[PDB]
């Protein structure tokens, strides 16, 4: 699971440091940690990584709808001359 | 955003260091990082892997797109050809 396990890897990253630092117990010895605070690390950039296509195709459905809205907006713009004109020519 | 995600973790990885104040100031970091990555992610926009959505729509808002595309340009071509008449 990308995201939902690229949440969980930021959660026990942040948990394994705060106990490596101190801010909680654990034995002396404490390389465990400071092993995993590496596994947890290489296992967050390679799950980003498997992320890219996703996040590119985000890319081109912006592009798209970007695209979009500014052809219906030259649309619009038309159409809000031709009343302008309407007008200078009615009232 | 999935760059300043990629960027931001990149930072992170490069952050720890030494005990003391220095210890705190760099342990400080690192909890505000983990912060700023947790709302970048949530921020993503909806892709795949359910962060917004997952690939299967993706595709397909994709088509939607093309198709409404070519719709409003037919539109788009008569609209012109009008005010040009």
């Amino acid at each position: 699971l990308s995201k939902v396990q690229l949440y969980e890897d930021l959660c026990r990253y942040e948990d394994t440091l705060s106990k490596l630092v101190e801010s909680v117990d654990r034995f002396k010895p404490n390389l465990d940690i400071a092993k995993d605070l590496i596994r947890t690390d290489e296992a967050l950039f390679e799950n980003v990584k498997l992320l890219a296509e996703y996040d590119n195709i985000y890319r081109n459905l912006q592009k798209i709808d970007k695209d979009s809205e500014e052809l219906d907006s030259k649309t619009r713009k038309i159409l809000e001359i031709l009343n302008e004109c309407h007008d200078e020519l009615k009232a | 955003f999935i760059p300043h995600i990629f960027y931001s973790l990149h930072q992170i990885r490069k952050d720890p260091n030494n005990l003391s104040n220095q210890l705190e100031t760099l342990t400080g970091s690192i909890r505000h990082r983990l912060k700023l990555c947790k709302s970048l992610i949530s921020e993503n926009e909806d892709t795949k892997d359910l962060l917004s959505k997952s690939p299967s729509e993706w595709q397909d808002i994709i088509h939607q797109r093309e198709q409404e595309l070519q719709i409003k340009r037919d539109v788009l071509d008569d609209l012109y050809r009008k005010l040009q008449r």
